[PDB]
């Protein structure tokens, strides 16, 4: 429609002329075009949400309007493809404005300028499935299945050869009418129909052994990491995604830092997978928000990503969304609900920040499509508070959401190894359901190992602190034998490395055995003991050091060394 | 002493500054509400001149 | 009623006059979008009625927009054929099973009920929680909340008890055949993964042979939250009395409960807060947990088992403050034994219950039922009791007649407390409860009659 | 009559249009059901109505009708074993016939008129009669209820019927004034009863409970509090102090009290012993509490109905019992009707008119004689909560605004299954210095000297309690451990009076006075017997510790008998060892 402005309220318009006016519609307020938004109507009149903030704007000019609701943007270009939280492309701005940005910018949302591959995957005169086969475009990070968008399962006519046509160029056309292009709009607001939405029962990966294979989240979890950035614990973050089983990585962030999350853009060509063996970012979408950008940028970040990930979900692949600075997200909704009568009455905070809070997750996960897909959503929810107290909004309201809390604790990082995951102050509530599955498809006795071993660093934990001031010395061997087995585990087992190639990736058949041969040596090591044997011995074996050497060797050589070390350790208490 | 601060102490000198938060908090309800009511008045003024 | 949208806000707006609105009434509105939903209309006015939205306010114009009477309060149907089906999402059964069709259409709104037509337990709830039923005695006469801790989660508890209580032989005097063993379940807010946790627990329980699962889905419109509430209890009570079957409503966390309830009198201007949470919070729970108790004349009953957690051990904040007051009593599981690797860990210490005495008695229960209620509670008392005062001077506080209390603390714990999921029935609890109180001396207590001494030792 | 409709609704409140010649407190039937209401705000002619039952199923646009008359409740006999509730109706009645549930928008009148009693004249024609004096006797159950003249009603009597059961609102005394002067009479709610001069309380009262009344007690015409924080002995401790009473006629007003309590409450009253006529305590109470379901004014206007039946009581000349139960329900009520009729809230969603009618409630308690010239005292016994959990909470403060006695309920003791829990750090009385000449008089000339006997003991407890948790008393001195383990007994059997046990649920002067007597025998002994170099650990063993145990193990009825006995062997049997 097409309407005129009457006031001009900090950021926001109000504008007349509106009548017809959809609710989250499309507004680009004045001759400048700022990227806005139509909300909340009043009488004649609409109160118009301009996340671009005004300054030039005058009064009583036409508003454009295009009488349509705003949708998210679903095409090629996006794997492989910088964009922020209004989901322009901060390169093509960087190019057609320069090195700064002066607002009123409007782009296309996608890379519509190239002309991109096509194969037809299905012909005229069949019908099609929705969230599934149209057509695939092969692209130099895998594939990229172009879909057609669900409740389309009609006749198709006129179905394209093989070649390469632009986003807005046609490939197919519908026999029952009503035309659809390369180029997708799906609904912000809204999420994608399933069949059902499983369990989770194949467990995520994440390429460092404790993390995953200790507190498991499996695939289509909700984890969290908490406490700020710049402890290096943005280590854990990169090499999660990096190492992981997944096809796609999503990366959002929203009131991120400012020169440390450009080093992370940069860093991020610089960061390479180890399924393609060439960089994640051939296969990264990015949507960030920095925090110069627009009032309700950050404020939209969320959504955006969650629908997108849906996309490549219904495409039959793995994604894995990383939610940085949750905590942060809830600054701009604060400013915005301050101004209308969404005022302040929790804590603090509005009291519709948890509605805004919970969708996020619950939109997400490890579900089957109407496409019959598979893929999963995983969510690692990176709070970040300065410091959090648990009588604050964004806490106690995140805390029941999320299964698991995979703490980092400061003095752990100090210590310079990752995993550095405090395991007294971290939990995951999944580990029960997942025993089941976890033997059917890994191996036999794998939970079995799991459950019991982290009794070692549990039965060290007090025992230490004050009670063993000069180490043991006038303790009796039961004490003793707790430290001996306690060494093992936390210079080897726990620590590990992310800028050696040797160990950065690992994976089951190599965690497995680790873990196994440590179970082995506390049920030969406690019963020397009641042999009478000192743990002087103990601490001159090659086996300690056969420990150290199965992790300074990757998952090739793990079968041969898994043999000699394996039986070294029979022979290495039967010795004594 | 370790004994101690972990019941009567620590807890306890978290819950004062909890107490009082809370409260300094709550106050800030009514200030709310009355500016609300008070921008009622303002602009109920306003569209005095221009209507009734 | 007149269509007339110049006001939109959160989840109310402007609809002009109105001439057959009510209060609690079901409207349906047209988005023009294709798009349709429903809603409560609150605030009824000859000015502008204000319509509750049911689900996202988006496709919304000023053109093609009908608002439309559907019924003039709420209402929906219950048949009797609602046991052994599971209901998840709000009304008709999603989850490939055919839809509901009603028989009797009456209120779900909730309906009062006179305080003279309510009558004492005489009934004792059989749960396979030894610790909980001796000292704070199940029965239909009282709601017991659940609180739990953050790492203590509330999911674990909520699965045990469904399929744990069971309803005596004749230990009550009252026939198993007089009433079945069947439940029904209610959810007031569940996510994504506590869904996913309570599937196989529903499975074991008898999901489709006898239950009664009604669910949000998980994913669906935060107003949902508090609406299936007060639909659960309702719902119950036409096929509780009338047809007289007994049933336990199991309610999971209250705290989605109030944390969506708060955002409506945020934008009608009832002001939430009282630390931050609604303030008009009881007024609401009144009818909702109204029906807890034991009727009078008819056979078979309804009774509320409130399960949330607590954000904080302390009790200012009303997630759990306020609770307590409503309800009858409470029961907490503490965090000082889940810290141990005690499952299930329940505290009775910072416990206490509403009756102790009322339900339980010599025939109603056991004879030592009665009995062994109050004895358990004060010997465990004076053995964590020491624990305190052995730091503070030596490295002891205790002398030969306290040491045997001390040895209580220990026997209490991983003996009884903890006994992993396993079915406990009235018998074996209290039974072995006296081989726990053998290492106390007999002439030392004082909590307990002594003609009750000579029948178990 | 007062004929508007509807114009907007807002929740359980109601506005009105069409409201002309509407005062301001009146009976408001409010649409065709008439749901009673009440006109409370009055802005123009627009008249703010606040609905005591639900508003689900009310248009707009319905009739709405109103007196012009004020809300009174009706008062004549047929009031014991009788109902009046919070909303002006007997549930005896309603659940019959509006059957298992109740249904909104069903009213009848509150005093039933279907009852029929006797009528004994003790007026004549040509007699002079005032405000509040009696006309005649009726004989109902084990009580005996006067016919008091309406307040400000005078003249002279044309005649007055022979006696004879007759309808309880036909005319019995037809006065020469031209007002047949009904047997039944309203008087606002608002309004209370007038008084020919202001007295203050002498008389004890003994409510059932040992220490409680024994260290703080309370006259009789007195007030207190009991605020109890986290759900903890308050709420059942109420129905252990209304289970006994020294007082004649029980008022309970539960005051829109929760239904899982009323269960139990209900129930036990017709299985409780009555001391006038030895069944059902029905026949010496009246049942003023409400249902919770109902919303939050129905537990505003209970408390009004309650008290103006006390004073009915009162000027007959007996002692009443008013027992409100949670200051929970009246924080609520005010809460929320606060933003309803576009009121400003003060502080902490608590109305600026917070102590307002509060405050006066309590006032019109107190031993007074009446215009009628009878003495009754209105004794009230209120049940304080704080929401929050801390009495720094308005709704709180208020209830500290009044004096006379306090008392105090905590979470910890309360866990122990010591009912009744007092702190004798938290509470105080100004009814020790008042209630020492009947004290001295009836009870007992070394009772005023006995009770600071006992406080002596406890008083030393806090200031060493202290000591004892920074370094045991083990390390410390014998006469330190003394007093502590006097306090061990001050506990173990004089805190816990069992509600389950019945000769703790008796407790009366004599066994008030005995027991103290047990106490004060070895405090005197052991403070010697220690200083010849004994220590309290042998002590502990030795029979003399149980010996001042039997407390519950020991009658009522049957006490005499084993008071003195025990008595001697204190200054006898541990001065030989």
């Amino acid at each position: 429609i097409q309407g005129v402005i009457q006031k001009i309220a900090g950021p926001a318009v109000i504008a007349k002329g509106m009548l017809g006016a959809r609710m989250y519609d499309i507004c680009k307020v004045g001759e400048e075009g700022l990227v806005g938004e139509i909300i909340r109507l009043d009488g004649d009149t609409a109160f118009v949400q301009v996340y671009e903030d005004t300054s030039g704007l005058k009064v009583g000019e036409p508003v454009v309007s295009t009488g349509l609701p705003l949708a998210v943007e679903l095409g090629p270009g996006m794997l492989n493809g910088i964009y922020d939280g209004i989901q322009r492309p901060l390169e093509r701005i960087r190019e057609k404005t320069g090195i700064y940005i002066t607002r009123g910018v409007v782009v296309h949302a996608l890379d519509r300028e190239k002309k991109w591959a096509w194969t037809p995957m299905v012909k005229p005169g069949d019908e099609v499935r929705g969230g599934m086969v149209l057509g695939t475009v092969p692209e130099f990070g895998f594939t990229h299945k172009i879909l057609v968008p669900p409740d389309v399962r009609g006749r198709v006519k006129e179905v394209k050869p093989a070649g390469e046509y632009t986003v807005e160029e046609p490939v197919v056309v519908l026999e029952d009418g009503t035309e659809l292009k390369m180029y997708h709009t799906w609904p912000v607001r809204r999420a994608r129909p399933v069949q059902r939405k499983l369990d989770p029962n194949t467990p995520f990966l994440t390429g460092m052994r404790i993390l995953d294979v200790l507190f498991p989240v499996a695939m289509g979890g909700t984890a969290a990491i908490p406490g700020p950035f710049g402890s290096g614990k943005t280590v854990t973050q990169q090499s999660l995604a990096k190492w992981s089983n997944a096809d796609v990585v999503v990366y959002v962030g929203c009131g991120e830092r400012g020169n440390e999350m450009t080093d992370v853009l940069v860093e991020f060509p610089e960061l390479t997978d180890p399924k393609t063996g060439g960089p994640l970012m051939h296969r990264t979408v990015l949507i960030a928000n920095t925090s110069n950008m627009p009032v309700a940028a950050r404020e939209a970040s969320i959504y955006v990503g969650v629908t997108i990930a849906e996309y490549f979900r219904d495409q039959g692949f793995s994604v894995a969304l990383m939610a940085d600075s949750t905590s942060r997200w809830a600054e701009a909704l604060r400013e915005i609900s301050s101004r209308l009568e969404e005022m302040p009455a929790e804590e603090g905070y509005p009291p519709y920040l948890a509605a805004r809070l919970a969708a996020f997750y619950e939109r997400a996960g490890k579900v089957i499509t109407l496409g019959g897909e598979e893929g999963a959503v995983t969510i690692v929810g990176a709070v970040s508070p300065p410091g959090g107290d648990m009588s604050e909004p964004v806490t106690q309201s995140t805390l029941r959401i999320v299964g698991a809390f995979w703490r980092l604790d400061a003095s752990l990082a100090f210590r310079r190894h990752f995993p550095a995951i405090n395991w007294n102050g971290s939990y995951s509530l999944f580990t029960s359901a997942l025993d089941p599955w976890y033997r059917e498809n890994v191996a036999e006795d794998y939970p079995e190992l799991r459950d019991a071993i982290s009794e070692l660093l549990q039965r060290e934990a007090g025992l230490q602190e004050i009670v063993q001031l000069v180490g043991p010395d006038a303790l009796q061997d039961a004490e003793r034998l707790v430290i001996e087995v306690g060494r093992i585990i936390r210079e080897d087992f726990l620590q590990q490395n992310a800028y050696h190639e040797v160990d950065a990736y690992c994976s089951m058949k190599k965690a497995y055995g680790i873990m196994k041969m440590i179970l082995a040596f506390y049920k030969e090591a406690e019963a020397a003991i009641k042999r009478g044997v000192s743990i002087d011995e103990i601490l001159q074996l090659p086996v300690l050091e056969r420990i150290g050497r199965a992790r300074y060797v990757s998952e090739e050589e793990f079968p041969a060394y898994f043999e000699e070390a394996m039986k070294e350790i029979q022979g290495a208490f039967k010795a004594l | 002493r370790v004994n101690a601060l972990e019941q009567v102490v620590i807890p306890g000198i978290r819950a004062q500054i909890r107490f009082i938060q809370q409260v300094l908090e709550q106050r800030e309800r009514e200030d709310t509400f009355r500016l609300k009511r008070i921008k009622g008045k303002i602009e109920a003024r306003e569209a005095e001149e221009e209507g009734g | 009623e007149y269509t007339g949208i110049t006001y939109i806000s959160g989840p109310l707006l402007f609809v002009e006059n109105a001439k057959d609105l009510a209060y609690g009434a079901i409207v349906d509105i047209k988005d023009g979008t294709g798009r349709v939903r429903g809603g409560q209309v609150i605030e009824v006015s000859e000015e502008y009625a204000v319509i509750q939205v049911f689900e996202e306010t988006t496709g919304l114009d000023l053109a093609t927009t009908s608002v439309s009477l559907v019924e003039d309060v709420a209402r929906l149907g219950v048949s009797k054929e609602m046991l052994g089906r599971r209901f998840n999402g709000i009304g008709k059964p999603i989850d490939g099973l055919p839809p509901i069709t009603p028989e009797k259409r009456l209120p779900i709104t909730g309906l009062p009920l006179n305080p003279v037509a309510r009558r004492k337990p005489e009934q004792f709830i059989q749960t396979g929680i030894s610790t909980i039923d001796v000292m704070n005695t199940l029965v239909r006469g009282q709601k017991l909340p659940i609180f739990s801790g953050s790492g203590l989660p509330a999911n674990e508890i909520a699965a045990q008890i469904a399929r744990q209580a069971t309803v005596r032989p004749d230990l009550s005097g009252e026939g198993e055949k007089e009433e079945p063993f069947a439940v029904v379940f209610a959810a007031m807010g569940i996510t994504q993964r506590e869904l996913s946790y309570f599937i196989q627990e529903f499975e074991r329980t008898g999901a489709l042979s006898r239950s009664v699962l009604f669910l949000n889905k998980a994913d669906d419109p935060t107003i949902e939250r508090i609406l299936t509430p007060r639909m659960a209890l309702t719902v119950a009570e036409y096929l509780a009395f009338e047809h007289d079957y007994h049933v336990l409503v199991i309610l999971t966390d209250m705290t989605n409960y109030c944390e969506a309830l708060r955002e409506i009198g945020a934008a009608r201007e009832e002001i939430p807060g009282r630390r931050g949470y609604p303030g008009y919070m009881y007024t609401d729970l009144a009818t909702i947990y109204e029906r807890a108790g034991v009727v009078e004349g008819k056979k078979g009953s309804v009774t509320q088992i409130p399960i949330l957690s607590m954000p904080d051990d302390d009790r200012t904040h009303p997630i759990p403050d306020l609770t307590g007051y409503i309800t009858e009593g409470q029961i907490q599981l503490s965090r000082e034994l889940h810290r141990k690797g005690i499952y299930p860990p329940i505290d009775p210490l910072p416990s206490l219950s509403r009756l102790m005495n009322n339900g339980v008695g010599k025939g109603k229960t056991r004879e030592d039922h009665k009995q062994v209620s109050d004895q358990l509670y004060s010997a465990y008392a004076n053995g964590v009791d020491i624990r305190k005062l052995v730091a503070i001077i030596g490295e002891d506080a205790l002398t030969e007649n306290d040491r045997r209390y001390l040895q209580f603390a220990d026997a209490f714990e991983r003996f009884f407390i903890n006994q992993g999921q396993q079915n406990r029935s009235i018998e074996e609890s209290l039974q072995i409860a006296w081989a726990l109180l053998s290492m106390l001396p007999q002439g030392e207590l004082k909590r307990i009659s002594k003609d009750h001494i000579g029948k178990y030792y």
